[PDB]
Formats: structure tokens, C-alpha cells, sequence
DNA sequence: AGTACTTACGCCTGGTCAT
DNA sequence: AAGTACT
RNA sequence: AAGACCAGGC
């Protein structure tokens, strides 16, 4: 896949290490300074400004360039960009934790709030489960709001031992929108916890403190739950849409960045200009906002960040949410090729394991056969035959990884085949296919049938193999998928073939029988009362194809 | 590439790659404690020229042999005698090997796998480290200064006097031409 | 046509390993990306010509792999990253079991 | 300085060659993609020793095409210079900027100003050389160099070395 | 004893319809729901919290939320999950893939 | 970790998934111009040749059987009985 | 083993885990009027020697965690007084094969 | 859900049922290691029937003019009547079918005797019948030893798990137990000779088949049993098109959710 | 005891309107 | 709407 | 070409 050979060894993914991005790495990796918010028009002149999308990231206009990386569009994944924020911001999805952590550690000196000294604590440090330590720890010290300096050791409650210092009272905390607030207790003291602060307190937390709390010194240090540098997904994640030329077509995402950007610069230009001290934190919320909505948009703090036209805004998160999206609707299930669908009808003249494919499709669907002395002959004929007659083919591909389109190519009728080449040919009588009918909730909702190219337009399946698929002919449709590797078919014929499914394990009994006519009729035909004379008995005999020819 | 007998668990932060010097700190792939395929430990493999000349030859030869077990179904004098062995069992595009055989065979200091044997039986009583027990074998040396200076890794691991006897017995074994 | 969840679950039932992969890759997504044997990421700047490879930042040129995975997957990942989450791709197991 | 390191390599064999003498092919291909290779981590792969007992192990079959993949464990003679290593070789080229000495499969170069002082450079010479009070260095002359620094590149390794120390110079 | 009950009950839900299901299946399920410790619900609130890697639970009811707290606590995924592989485009350890196939060069000679 | 050919414990018979895959895999290669270790009684379809190679048990393959803990057992098409 | 009637004082109970090795357990009368183990459903369990256990593992190549678990408060677990780590063997009847051997470790 | 909750589950080569972690779920798929596919409803004759009938059918006493095998069945009949060393095997056999009985009546209290079990013995014999045109007239040719010593030697080769130790070779006997009862039930001297006049030929064949036919009914390390079981339930849960209690689909929902407040709570006390 | 949180069948074919 | 679990 | 709705098919 992709094409073009690479001297790079090739492996399978075996482990997936989930980490968090360190603003330091984010930079390293990036190839884009991303300072400007505009898209292109270097003063209307078409191209792209070394500002947003392409200060070296991926590209468009069908033009090699991608940091010389050439290859162009197809085969050049996105190249991340970064964009130095102005002031630290929260990570919409982490907020929940960033909070719980502070309630777990007190500021000023930044360190745990319960050491080996407290016993209930011990039992909470043996637990080998991030989800469980961090959930037990939290519950155990979310209540304590005083940075103890001296506690009664394993001996006398009389004798007091010393550890860390700074009893600066611990403030309870609550979540207001995208900011954290806490009081310090006669009468309270309410102040806003500046990101700039939290960040700090985390930076200082101890190495064995990280870990003690559900974390990991190398892949995910708390101090990273707070964004400082922002990775910039490259075109392919937020591609455009061109209506030829002199028009637009930008992608939703490529706007929120546009916003985040604007909202970033406006800020900065205040900390270096007429900075009315606390008329800034009115624009630092805006950043915190965008850089939050960019990732999530279905919050409880209402404002949807409706984009002109009142259209919602597809937050990154929204792209993966269950069903119709990436994970479930793009990865666990996809649209596929070498597949077809039409109406189904009975046809008591097909073997159970067969399936009537209409000529229309047999000529459309193709199978890649590899030229071999065993076939060459046959194959060259299919190729000679063209892509219009039935038994034929429609594509020859040589080692040189080049497609010969059999319907054009001044060489159509020509062509000598070469052992090694492939000849995408038409599906033929007896090509094992995977047939099926949705909803699929059985091994049997998908079985393998022998193909039988037939006229007229409908998949014609044998009757008995109905109840498994659970289908009627009142206008029902079914899907057919076509194998591709000599080994793929093998997997269908050797484990999916209808004959094998006859006995169902779901209820340790056969799962296909005899219905309607055949059944009804098989009874009449039985009766003592029922007698058959020669003239017919002879024909009937002839019908059973394996009749030993013994009247 | 060509993997090397040991899977150093690289935990993201690949940074520390020290210096390569005659402080005997050679790249990780050359600690004196490396691993053999059988799964054992094994002192590094220090080859002094003219000792390598014999090992390359040894195989390049035993190659020619088993390269025919299947075909059934004096200075300037060695320059020719080797070019052939190559044009027989080499890649013919191993311009490196060629150039390694000249170098290896011109600057060599021993012709007898016997003489080369004693060289080794001698130096291997030092307890010195391999790299040293190599530079010592392929480098002329009259004084200890000409030695412990062109091999600073020695300086304190041996008395001048001693390392000096060894050098005496070197120019004594140093095969003629 | 569509080969969704349900139709998958049956292929798993049948135990038709390869045919599954095929429907999922070779007949749909399929994509060849590069990685760093160090930081399990797509970073790598492969110039498949002059073979140059790099991956500054973790800075490489030597340890680099090539892997086949559904383009959607790649995307899933890149998308993830943009949200500041790092999906590491390693070609060897070190955790045993 | 020359080493005999234990390596291994992975060759992907197409089914075509799944013959009777496969072991033969592999080995053969091992040798094509190794003898003469170069890495900063292995240096110069010069020759494969003990051609015979080369361990092939069982190779597994990939899973889309039939290509199989074997982890060929071999053992070879390598050599990778270092900063501070002392070696001697044969000069090859010699210019106004210095001469280049060839230590083995590698080429170490020496900067005019990295040699001594009393040694000037005579251009009007044929062949080109470097004259001294009593010393004369040109094409074939044999020098002994001290490698000050290494630089790995593509399929080779060069390095700069001095002769401004003691016990260094011609021989 | 609870298992016994959980099973007996489920068994009745399929028997009240005149349908028959071979023990083993309800057994299995009933067992899956019970090993862990007590009663693990076949719901987002249960079996999708177990020690199973991320990517797997990711393909169900909590996706992102689950992914987030994965890179947070730097989880590691075995890629032993059916799901896992499907997402990667790899052949999954399942029937046809519960083993490897190799060419025994030795036996590849006595064959000629 | 590996496991001695003795101390072996798996099933002496070939699993359907195994056989299934062998034939496939085998075909695959056969269709790729891999050598064919059996006299073709006129056969010309790879999977069909495969079924033959597999009946004279002349298939040069080895099924490595991984165990839940990582260790494996190595069985040869040769050995493995084929009931089905 | 101590048998309280209507209940024990929460001031009291927090004095059992204060003299190790020795162990203590608490049972309400009302829960011992009937032996739970005699119930049609609850099959019989069995304690395994720290030897018999170190075996069960080695024979199934299992790690402690991969084993089916039982609650430290689970009725039967108290009836035998298990300890976090002790493994029990559950032997029950079966409509597929008379007897089925299963194991449960403790957590 | 059902499905997503059991994907990862399959039968591993050790013949245990685990998921993606390795956590055993069933130490033997279905407490018996048999692939559902090869199973039919057989009857355990040993269970039902008056203590009376049992004797008249399975009891053999070579020390009694009226409880011995009439030499009209066994070739070595007359020269057996009385043989004491035999009556011990004979008695051993009986003291077993007896144990079997009580055992079964301890598992299937109902008295239901028809159960799903691998290898359909009824038919396997039926073929043996007309495959050797066995005549109900002339006598057999089985040493009593021939029978009872082979039936035993049969059970031995019905291997499900293979282990080279105790803990395993012990689960073996277990996973088989139920079957055997049925086996010992259908290959009881009396029966084997008075009901289905099998020759030594017939028999040695019936035995071979059973062994092989069994080794076929085992489960294949590979089956993704998890998904399967899932579907197998969810499937008939759609065909559900609908004495006064919560029953059916809304119920099954309740169950899988592990809900606390079930519309109907009931409770039967005897 | 009150509030908040995530979910909701599978697939497939039409025609319509607009920032 | 409902049902659960978390605050 | 993408997204929202509506009607509809099994
Ligand atoms: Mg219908
Ligand atoms: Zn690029
Ligand atoms: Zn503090
Ligand atoms: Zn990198």
C-alpha cells in the first residue's frame, strides 16, 4: 500500500504507549513556527504564507513540496506544527484532574499531604493500580486542609516528629466554568487560581510524588496537563475543499486555530503595551476558552462557541465520539471495495452452497490472479477477451507496479503475459465469495457461497439457506463481498462455506432445513396413499444427479 | 540495519551518548562486557593488524573450500595471492576489503599463526584491556614513552620497566621480511 | 458497501483472521507510514529517494521503522496528538507476558 | 582496534526461492547486504567469518504474501576508528591544505596547520609534497597518525588526525 | 451460589420463549460477569473499566474520555485485543491467527 | 521461552484454523511460483495443489503454537494428524 | 471467634488488627442460625496449602492476577476464614460433565 | 454490549478459556471442552427406572442358574457359569454402574435423563448393527474379559486435556466423568450381548469409532468462543416477539445491567 | 438527597435548503 | 426518560 | 465535495 519502495525495515505494532506531550517535545517535533493566522494569499497572490498551514507542513495544489519530502499529497502524512501560547492554559479534558491533584497537594512547597507516617495512608500506597491509588489517595486527603508539619510517629502520640515545612492552610476548591477557585479559612478569602501558578506547584512536585499519584516520570508528568505549547495538526487532519480556484473551502478546525491564534496575539500585544493589569485576564480567558473548545465543545458551562451561522463547531473530541466517528465508525468498521448488493430471490435449482451473481456484477467485480504457467494460457485469453465479454478481465499489472487499463491502452489486444504479473479478472463460476444480509448477528449472517454467474439482476440464493440469513424475497437486499488473496479465499472456503454451518453450535443442532413447497410437497409425496407410475418415476430418477442408474 | 546482540531498552529520552576516546570509553556497542549469541558473556574482541590479516584470510580461504563442496553438483608475493582469493570469494565490489587486505597485509607485523600465537600468549598476561592489547600488537615501540603516550590508556596500569620488556620481546618476535 | 461492526464480529466468530484484515486494510484504508524506533510517533521525515530519514527532536536517521495501518488509524492518532495526547507506536514488546 | 563483533540480520525471502538450497541463497544474500556496509554504530563490516556454521534458525512466513523472514545470526570482522586512536597508513592525496593518509578501508585527513611548523608545503613539486629540515612526505610515504576526531557519513567514515605530537610523523 | 442464580435466571429468560441455548454460552457470559469478584455489569459502568488495554474499551461508550486518562497515567497497551489489531490493520490473534507458520528448511530438503 | 519437542502438551491433531491457514498460506506461495513438492496429477489450481501437498503431508511448514504466557510449541505439518 | 448478639461498639471493633500474628473474626448470631454452605446452590469450596497453590499456578502458567477471585467478605470466604492470598478450590456439579474444578483466589 | 464484553475471549491452546489479559474464565470451555457443534440429546439409561428394572438389565451373576448369561448369547457361556475370578470383574462393573446412578441422581435431581453430550452412541452402534449383518440367532464371541477390559481401555483414550502431571491429568477424569457414565451405561456386559448382539468385530469397531468420534468433538484451540456465546444469546433475543412476573427482553435488560430495583422481586421458599 | 453524566439497531435509497 | 454513580 | 433535516426500504 501507498506504493514506492522504502529501504526502511517493516514491522507490526506490538505496544502502544500513551503519553502526554511535553511542551519541549512539541517544539522539537514541529517544523512550523505558525505565527500568522491568515491562510494564504501573500497579498492575494495564491500559494501559502509561512504562517498557518504550510510554513512547511503538508500541502495542497497537487505540488510535491512538503519540506522537499516531496512524494506529494498521497504518501506524505501531516507534519506537525506548533504555536507558542502566551500564557499557560488548561486542557479541557484534564481540568477534572488538575483540580483533584491540587486538592491532593498543597501549594508553596508542593508536596504530598500524607506521608508514610499516616497509617491509613500505607494501605493506600501498596495498591498497584494508578486508577486505584490515585482514587484512594484523593479520597483520603481531599478532606485534610492543613499542611501538617509535625505528626505523631509510630510511637507516642505525645512525641511529635518533623517532616516538610509550611503549614500554609489548604484551600478547598470548586469548578467554575474553565477556572479553579478556592477559599482560605473568621470569614473566607476567594481568589482565582492562575494557571501560571498551578503549573508551578506541579513543576515542583517530587519525582516519587508523581508516581505515588497515578503518573509516570517519562511519559506523563502532571506539569503537562497544562498546555504551554500547542501542536498544530497539518492539513490532512483539517484539509480544505476547492471549487476549482478563486474561492475558499477551509475546514472547521483550520478556523478554531485561526481563532486561538488571534486570541493569542491580542493577548501578547497587551503584555508589551498599555497593560491595564486586570483588563488582560479578560482576554486570557478567551484563549483558555478557544484552546479548550478546539478540543471539546459539549461542556456543561453552556456557550457552544457557535460559529457564524450558529452552526455548533466540530471539536476534535466530537470527531471520535461513538458511532459515525473515527473509532467506531471508521476503524472498527469501514466502507470497502470489491463489494456489491442487489435484491435476492429464490431459485430451487442452485446447490445449497451456491449463489447467483448477475453477469452485470461478475463483470464489474474483479479478482487478482497472478500469472502462472499453470494458467498463463487461460489468463491471456481472458485478457484478450477484454472487459466487456463475460469470462474476461479488465486490468493487468506488471512487476513495474503500473496498471494497464484493459479498456483503453493502445495495447489491449496485444500483451504477452509475464510469470509474476497480476491480471485483475472477472469473478467466475466457483469463486468463493462472502455473502450476507444485515442485521448480522450470527456466524451465519455471513457465509461463503460458490459463485454462479447468471443472467437477470438478482443474487439468487438457494432456499434452505434462507433462515440462517433470515431472509424473505419481499424486496430484501443482501451484500456480497469478494476475497482477494489465494489465502483469503482459503479462509472462506475452509471455515465460512455454507456446508460447514449446517450444524449450529449456538444450539447444538442443524440450523437449515426444508421449507415451503419442498417441505409441504415432501409430505404429500410420502403418504402410503401416494403412488407413482413409470413414465414419471423415470424422470424423477433422472433428476437426482447422483442416481446410480438403477431403476 | 544489522542489530547487535543486546536490546538496550530505550525509554524515549535518548541522550547521554558520551565521548569516544582513548579513555577506553568506546560506544555502548563495545563495552568489554558484551554478549555472545549462545547467550554467554565474552571479553571484547581486540584484533591487532597482522592478526586480523590471518583471521580474514582464514575464513576467506575456508570459504573458497565450502564454495566448491557444492560446485560438484613474502611481501609483494602475497599481494597477488590475496587479490585472487578475493576475485574468488569476495563481492568484487568490496573495494573496502581489497583496500583492507593491502593495508592489513602491508602494515602487518607477523606471518606465522605461531608467531602471532606467542604475541597473544604474551600480552594476555597483563590484565590490560583489549583495545590496548591491540594497539600494543600493531604499533612499533622502542621506549615506554613511545608507548604509554601513543596509548594514554596505559599510563598508570604498568611499570615502565615491564611494559619495556614486553616491547623488547616484541621486536624480538617481530617476523622479518 | 459497508463492512461495519456487526459483520466484523461474525468474522471474528468464524475465526477468519486474514479475511478480516483484508476487508479492513487491503480493500479500504491501508497506508504506509514511518516511525521512530525511539519516540513512537509519525514524526519521521522519510524522503524515499535519497533514503534520507531523520526525525530531529528525538533525532534519528538510523533506528526507523515502516508500518502498515489503516489511514483512519493514522488520523485517529494525529487527531489524538493535536489534543496533546501521545499514542506511541513500538515495534517490539518489552513488557513481556 | 579491528573488532570481531557478533551481529545478526533480517532477510525477507520471497517464496520463489523456497527451493532445496535456500540456506545457500540466504547466506549469499546475507553477504551482499553486509560485506562492505557502514554504520556509525558498527563501523566497517569487512568480512563474514565462519561462513559455514551460519545460524539461520527457523524463518517465519509473513502474512499477506508468502515471503518468509529469517533472523540470520552471524559473526564478522569490523573496524571503527575513534578519537584518540593511534594508527598509521599510506598517504594518497596531498594538497595545499594538507595530505590524506589511508588507514585501512578508511581515509584520515591531516590539516596543514594540524601538522608541525618547520614543515612547509611545496606546490612546485611533482608529485606534490611537504618538505622539512630532514623529512620529506609525499604520495607513497608512510605516516602514523593520531585521530583527533571522527565523522560518520553515508557508507564510509573519515576523520581528522594530527602529527603535531611526539612519536608521530613518518617512519 | 450467586453465579448459579445469575445463570438460572438468564436461562429462564431464554426458556420462556421456547428457545434453547447450549449451556456453555450463558455459562461463559454468566462466568465473565462473575469471576472478577462479585457482579460485574455488562455495562459502561463495569466490564469497560477492567484492566483491559485502552484502545479496546475505547471502542465503546466512553471513547475520548477513556483515551484522555490513558495518556494521562501513561497506560500501555498489549495489542492482544481483537479490537486493538483491527484498529491497527494487523492480523489478530484469533483462530487463523492464534499461531505462527514457519518454513522448516530441514524438512525442505527431504522433500525432493 | 520455547519448549522441548518432548514435554510437548498441545493437541496431537491439527486445528481447523491451522489446517485452514496452512492450505491457504501454502496456496498463496504456490500461486507465487514457489516450488511444488508433489507430482501434479494434472492439477492447476494452487489451493487444490495445496490440498494435495497436505495429503502426502509434504508441506514444509511448522505451526508455532503460542500459549497464553508466551511460550510456544512447534509442530510440523508432517507430525500433526489430520482428522477433520 | 467472637459472637455478638445485636451488635458491637465501633469503639470496640477497632482493636482486632492490633495484635499480630494472632487473628480475630466477628459474627452476628442472626447470620449463623443457618449454615449458608448447606444451601442447594452454594457448592463446596476448599482451602489450598500455600504449596497446593504455588502448584496450581505453575501448572496453568498463570500469574496470581489472572485467577478468578473471591470477596474477602464473601459469605463462604468467612465461613472458612480466608486471607488475602489464599486460594480456594471450587468443586461443583455440571450438566456438561458431572464435576467441574474451578479456583478462586482472594482479594 | 454482550459482544463488546466478550470479544477477546477464546479457547487457548492449553484448553483454558481466557481473554486479552490471560485471566482464566473457564478452565475448560464449557466445563467440558467440547465444541457445541458435535452434541446431541442422548439418554442416561442408568438414571431413570425402578431399582427393580436396573438389576434385570445390568446385573450379571455367573454364580446363579437364573442371573447368568444364557449360553445362547455368549460362545463361552456354559464354561463360565460359576467362574469366580470373573464374577469379580462382573461384580466390579456392577458396583460401578451403581455408583454412577447415585452420582447422576445427585447432579440431575429432576430425573431428567436426556442431555446434550458428544458422540452419539445410540447411532454409532446402529451402524455397527447392519454394517456386520449381525444375526440375533447365533451367539457372540466376546470373552467377558474382552468387553469389560476394553470398555475400561476406552475411557483411557478419550483425552480432552493432555498434561504430564497430576493437577491436570486429574481435571481430565473430571471433564470426562459425565460422558463415561453414559458410556458405561451403553457398554454394560448384559446390554452389549443381550440387547445388541455385537461380535468381537462389531465391538472393537464401535470402540474405535467412539474414541475417534470423540477426539473430533473436542474444541479447537482457536475458536473465538466469546463472540460466539455473545451472539448465541443476543440472536434469539431479537426473535423474541411478545405467570405474572417480569419476563423476557425488558427482563434480560434488567439482568445484564445488574439493576437493584427489579419490577418483580419475588422469592420462593419451600 | 440532589445533581450530573453518558447512552440510545444495522444497513440502504430518495429529495431539499442554506451559512 | 431512566438508571447509575458521584458530590 | 462536506454537513442538518425530512420521506422511505428490510
Ligand atoms: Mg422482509
Ligand atoms: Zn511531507
Ligand atoms: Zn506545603
Ligand atoms: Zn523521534
Amino acid at each position: 500500500v501507498g506504493q514506492q519502495y522504502s529501504s526502511a525495515p517493516l514491522r507490526t505494532v506490538k505496544e502502544v504507549q500513551f503519553g502526554l506531550f511535553s511542551p519541549e517535545e512539541v517544539r522539537a517535533i514541529s517544523v512550523a513556527k505558525i505565527r500568522f493566522p491568515e491562510t494564504m494569499d501573500e497579498t492575494q497572490t495564491r500559494a501559502k504564507i509561512g504562517g498557518l498551514n504550510d510554513p512547511r507542513l503538508g500541502s495542497i495544489d497537487r505540488n510535491l513540496k512538503c519540506q522537499t519530502c516531496q512524494e506529494g499529497m498521497n504518501e506524505c502524512p501531516g507534519h506537525f506544527g506548533h504555536i507558542d501560547l502566551a500564557k499557560p492554559v488548561f486542557h479541557v479534558g484534564f481540568i477534572a484532574k488538575i483540580k483533584k491533584v491540587c486538592e491532593c497537594v498543597c501549594m508553596h512547597c508542593g508536596k504530598l499531604l500524607l506521608d508514610e507516617h499516616n497509617e491509613l495512608m500505607r494501605q493506600a500506597l501498596a495498591i498497584k493500580d494508578s486508577k486505584k491509588r490515585f482514587a484512594a489517595i484523593w479520597t483520603l486527603c481531599k478532606t485534610k486542609m492543613v499542611c501538617e508539619t509535625d505528626v505523631p510517629s509510630e510511637d507516642d502520640p505525645t512525641q511529635l516528629v518533623s517532616r516538610g515545612g509550611c503549614g500554609n492552610t489548604q484551600p478547598t476548591i470548586r469548578k467554575d466554568g474553565l477556572k479553579l477557585v478556592g477559599s482560605w479559612k473568621d470569614e473566607p478569602e476567594l481568589r482565582v487560581l492562575s494557571t501560571e501558578e498551578i503549573l508551578n506547584i506541579f513543576k515542583h512536585i517530587s519525582v516519587k510524588d508523581f508516581t505515588s499519584l497515578g503518573f509516570n516520570e517519562v511519559f506523563s508528568r502532571p506539569e503537562w496537563m497544562i498546555l504551554t505549547c500547542l501542536p498544530v495538526p497539518p492539513p490532512p487532519v483539517r484539509p480544505s475543499i476547492s471549487f476549482n480556484e478563486s474561492q475558499r473551502g477551509e475546514d472547521d478546525l483550520t478556523f478554531k486555530l485561526a481563532d486561538i491564534l488571534k486570541a493569542n496575539i491580542s493577548l501578547e500585544t497587551l503584555e508589551h503595551n498599555g497593560a491595564p493589569h486586570h483588563a488582560i485576564e479578560e482576554a486570557e480567558s478567551l484563549l483558555q476558552f478557544h484552546v479548550a473548545t478546539y478540543m471539546d465543545n459539549d461542556i456543561a458551562g453552556q456557550p457552544q462557541a457557535l460559529q457564524k451561522s450558529g452552526r455548533p463547531v466540530k471539536s476534535i473530541r466530537a470527531r471520535l465520539k461513538g458511532k459515525e466517528g473515527r473509532i467506531r465508525g471508521n476503524l472498527m468498521g469501514k466502507r470497502v471495495d470489491f463489494s456489491a448488493r442487489t435484491v435476492i430471490s429464490g431459485d430451487p435449482n442452485l446447490e445449497l452452497d451456491q449463489v447467483g451473481v448477475p453477469k452485470s456484477i461478475a463483470k464489474t467485480l474483479t479478482y487478482p490472479e497472478v500469472v502462472t504457467p499453470y494458467n498463463i494460457d487461460r489468463l491471456t485469453q481472458l485478457v484478450r477477451n477484454g472487459p466487456n465479454e463475460h469470462p474476461g478481465a479488465k486490468y493487468v499489472i506488471r512487476d513495474s507496479g503500473d496498471r494497464i487499463d484493459l479498456r483503453y491502452s493502445k495495447r489491449a489486444g496485444d500483451i504477452q503475459l509475464q510469470y509474476g504479473w497480476k491480471v485483475e479478472r472477472h469473478i467466475m463460476d466457483n469463486d468463493p465469495v462472502l455473502f450476507n444480509r444485515q442485521p448480522s448477528l450470527h456466524k451465519m449472517s455471513m457465509m461463503a457461497h460458490r459463485v454462479k454467474v447468471i443472467p437477470y439482476s438478482t443474487f439468487r440464493l438457494n432456499l434452505s439457506v434462507t433462515s440462517p440469513y433470515n431472509a424473505d424475497f419481499d424486496g430484501d437486499e443482501m451484500n456480497l463481498h469478494v476475497p482477494q488473496s489465494e489465502e483469503t479465499r482459503a479462509e472462506l472456503s475452509q471455515l465460512c462455506a455454507v456446508p460447514l454451518q449446517i450444524v449450529s453450535p449456538q444450539s447444538n443442532k442443524p440450523c437449515m432445513g426444508i421449507v415451503q413447497d419442498t417441505l409441504c410437497g415432501i409430505r404429500k409425496l410420502t403418504l402410503r396413499d401416494t403412488f407413482i407410475e413409470l413414465d414419471q418415476v423415470l424422470n424423477m430418477l433422472y433428476w437426482v444427479p447422483d442416481w446410480d442408474g438403477v431403476i | 540495519s544489522t542489530s547487535t546482540f543486546q536490546t538496550r531498552r530505550r525509554r524515549l529520552k535518548k541522550v547521554e551518548e558520551e565521548e569516544n576516546a582513548a579513555t577506553l570509553q568506546l560506544g555502548q556497542e563495545f563495552q568489554l562486557k558484551q554478549i555472545n549469541h549462545q547467550g554467554e558473556e565474552e571479553e571484547l574482541i581486540a584484533l591487532n593488524l597482522s592478526e586480523a590479516r590471518l583471521v580474514i584470510k582464514e575464513a576467506l580461504v575456508e570459504r573458497r573450500r565450502a564454495f566448491k563442496r557444492s560446485q560438484k553438483k613474502t611481501r609483494e608475493k602475497e599481494l597477488e595471492s590475496i587479490d585472487v582469493l578475493l576475485e574468488q570469494t569476495t563481492g568484487g565490489n568490496n573495494k573496502d576489503l581489497k583496500n583492507t587486505m593491502q593495508y592489513l597485509t602491508n602494515f602487518s607485523r607477523f606471518r606465522d599463526q605461531e608467531t602471532v600465537g606467542a604475541v597473544i600468549q604474551l600480552l594476555k598476561s597483563t590484565g590490560l584491556h583489549p583495545f590496548e592489547v591491540a594497539q600494543l600488537g600493531s604499533l612499533a615501540c622502542d621506549t615506554a614513552d613511545e608507548a604509554k603516550t601513543l596509548i594514554p590508556s596505559l599510563n598508570n596500569k604498568i611499570s615502565d620497566d615491564e611494559l619495556e620488556r614486553i616491547l623488547k620481546e616484541l621486536s624480538n618476535l617481530e617476523t622479518l621480511y | 458497501l459497508r463492512f461495519g461492526e456487526m459483520e466484523r464480529d461474525c468474522m471474528i466468530a468464524h475465526g477468519a483472521a486474514s479475511f478480516l484484515k483484508e476487508r479492513l486494510m487491503e480493500a479500504s484504508d491501508a497506508f504506509r507510514v514511518h516511525i521512530c524506533g525511539i519516540c513512537g510517533l509519525m514524526t519521521v521525515i522519510a524522503k524515499l529517494n535519497h533514503n534520507q530519514f531523520e526525525c530531529k527532536g528525538c533525532d534519528n536517521k538510523i533506528d526507523i521503522y515502516q508500518i502498515h495501518i489503516p489511514y483512519a488509524a493514522k488520523l485517529l492518532f494525529q487527531e489524538l496528538m493535536a489534543m496533546n495526547i501521545t499514542p506511541r507506536l513500538y515495534t517490539d514488546r518489552s513488557r513481556d507476558f | 582496534m579491528f573488532f570481531i563483533k557478533d551481529l545478526s540480520l533480517n532477510i525477507t525471502l520471497h517464496p520463489s526461492f523456497f527451493g532445496p538450497r535456500m540456506k545457500q541463497y540466504l547466506k549469499t544474500k546475507l553477504l551482499e547486504e553486509v560485506e562492505g556496509s557502514c554504520t556509525g554504530k558498527f563501523g566497517y563490516i569487512l568480512c563474514v567469518l565462519d561462513y559455514d556454521n551460519i545460524d539461520i534458525q527457523r524463518g517465519r512466513i509473513l502474512p499477506t504474501d508468502g515471503s518468509a523472514e529469517f533472523n540470520v545470526k552471524y559473526r564478522a570482522v569490523v573496524f571503527k576508528p575513534f578519537k584518540g586512536e593511534v594508527v598509521d597508513g599510506t598517504v594518497v592525496s596531498c594538497s595545499q591544505h594538507g595530505f590524506e593518509v589511508q588507514v585501512g578501508p578508511m581515509k584520515v585527513f591531516v590539516t596543514k596547520h594540524l601538522m608541525p611548523q618547520d614543515l612547509t608545503f611545496n606546490a612546485g613539486s611533482n608529485p606534490p609534497s611537504y618538505q622539512s629540515s630532514e623529512d620529506v612526505i609525499t604520495i607513497k610515504s608512510r605516516i602514523r597518525v593520531k585521530i583527533e576526531g571522527c565523522i560518520s557519513q553515508v557508507s564510509s567514515i573519515h576523520a581528522i588526525g594530527s602529527i603535531k605530537e611526539d612519536y608521530l610523523g613518518a617512519i | 451460589a450467586g453465579r448459579a442464580a445469575l445463570y438460572k435466571e438468564v436461562y429462564n429468560v431464554i426458556a420462556s420463549d421456547g428457545s434453547y441455548v447450549n449451556y456453555r454460552h450463558m455459562a461463559l457470559l454468566v462466568d465473565v460477569m462473575t469471576t472478577q469478584g462479585g457482579l460485574t455489569s455488562v455495562t459502561r459502568h463495569g466490564f469497560n473499566r477492567s484492566n483491559t488495554g485502552a484502545l479496546m474499551r475505547c471502542s465503546f461508550e466512553e471513547t475520548v474520555e477513556i483515551l484522555f486518562e490513558a495518556g494521562a497515567s501513561a497506560e500501555l497497551d498489549d495489542c492482544r485485543g481483537v479490537s486493538e489489531n483491527v484498529i491497527l490493520g494487523q492480523m489478530a490473534p484469533i483462530g487463523t491467527g492464534a499461531f505462527d507458520v514457519m518454513i522448516d528448511e530441514e524438512s525442505l530438503v527431504k522433500y525432493m | 521461552k520455547a519448549i522441548p519437542k518432548d514435554q510437548r502438551a498441545t493437541t496431537p491433531y491439527m486445528t481447523k484454523y491451522e489446517r485452514a491457514r496452512i492450505l491457504g498460506t501454502r496456496a498463496l506461495q504456490i500461486s507465487m511460483n514457489a516450488p511444488v513438492f508433489v507430482d501434479l496429477e494434472g492439477e492447476t489450481d494452487p489451493l487444490r495443489i495445496a490440498m494435495k501437498e497436505l495429503a502426502e503431508k509434504k508441506i514444509p511448514l511448522v505451526i508455532r503454537r503460542y500459549l497464553p504466557d508466551g511460550s510456544f510449541e512447534d509442530w510440523s505439518v508432517e507430525e500433526l494428524i489430520v482428522d477433520l | 471467634i467472637f459472637v455478638y448478639q445485636n451488635n458491637i461498639t465501633p469503639s470496640a471493633m477497632k482493636l482486632v488488627p492490633s495484635i499480630p500474628p494472632a487473628t480475630i473474626e466477628t459474627f452476628n448470631e442472626a447470620a449463623l442460625v443457618v449454615n449458608i454452605t448447606h444451601h442447594e446452590l452454594v457448592p463446596k469450596h476448599i482451602r489450598l496449602s500455600s504449596d497446593e497453590k504455588r502448584e496450581l499456578l505453575k501448572r496453568y502458567r498463570l500469574k496470581e492476577s489472572q485467577l478468578p477471585r473471591i470477596q474477602r467478605a464473601d459469605p463462604v470466604a468467612l465461613y472458612l476464614g480466608l486471607k488475602r492470598g489464599e486460594v480456594v478450590k471450587i468443586i461443583r456439579k455440571s450438566e456438561t460433565s458431572g464435576r467441574y474444578a474451578s479456583y478462586r483466589i482472594c482479594m | 454490549r454482550l459482544v463488546k464484553a466478550l470479544e477477546d475471549i477464546m479457547v487457548h491452546y492449553d484448553n483454558t478459556t481466557r481473554n486479552s489479559l490471560g485471566n482464566v474464565i473457564q478452565f475448560i470451555y464449557g466445563e467440558d471442552g467440547m465444541d457445541a457443534a458435535h452434541i446431541e440429546k442422548q439418554s442416561l439409561d442408568t438414571i431413570g427406572g425402578s431399582d427393580a428394572a436396573f438389576e434385570k438389565r445390568y446385573r450379571v451373576d455367573l454364580l446363579n442358574t437364573d442371573h447368568t448369561l444364557d449360553p445362547s448369547l455368549l460362545e463361552s457361556g456354559s464354561e463360565i457359569l460359576g467362574d469366580l475370578k470373573l464374577q469379580v470383574l462382573l461384580d466390579e462393573e456392577y458396583k460401578q454402574l451403581v455408583k454412577d446412578r447415585k452420582f447422576l441422581r445427585e447432579v440431575f435431581v429432576d430425573g431428567e435423563a436426556n442431555w446434550p453430550l458428544p458422540v452419539n452412541i445410540r447411532r454409532i452402534i446402529q451402524n455397527a448393527q447392519q454394517t456386520f449383518h449381525i444375526d440375533h440367532t447365533k451367539p457372540s464371541d466376546l470373552t467377558i474379559k474382552d468387553i469389560v477390559l476394553g470398555v475400561k481401555d476406552l475411557q483411557e483414550n478419550l483425552l480432552v486435556l493432555r498434561g504430564k502431571n497430576e493437577i491436570i491429568q486429574n481435571a481430565q477424569r473430571d471433564a470426562v466423568t459425565l460422558f463415561c457414565c453414559l458410556l458405561r451405561s451403553r457398554l454394560a456386559t448384559r446390554r452389549v450381548l443381550q440387547e445388541y448382539r455385537l461380535t468381537k468385530q462389531a465391538f472393537d469397531w464401535v470402540l474405535s469409532n467412539i474414541e475417534a468420534q470423540f477426539l473430533r468433538s473436542v474444541v479447537h484451540p482457536g475458536e473465538m468462543v466469546g463472540v460466539l456465546a455473545a451472539q448465541s444469546i443476543g440472536e434469539p433475543a431479537t426473535q423474541m416477539t411478545l405467570k405474572k412476573v417480569t419476563s423476557g427482553v425488558p427482563r434480560l435488560k434488567e439482568i445484564l445491567n445488574v439493576a437493584k430495583n427489579m419490577k418483580t422481586p419475588s422469592l420462593t421458599v419451600y
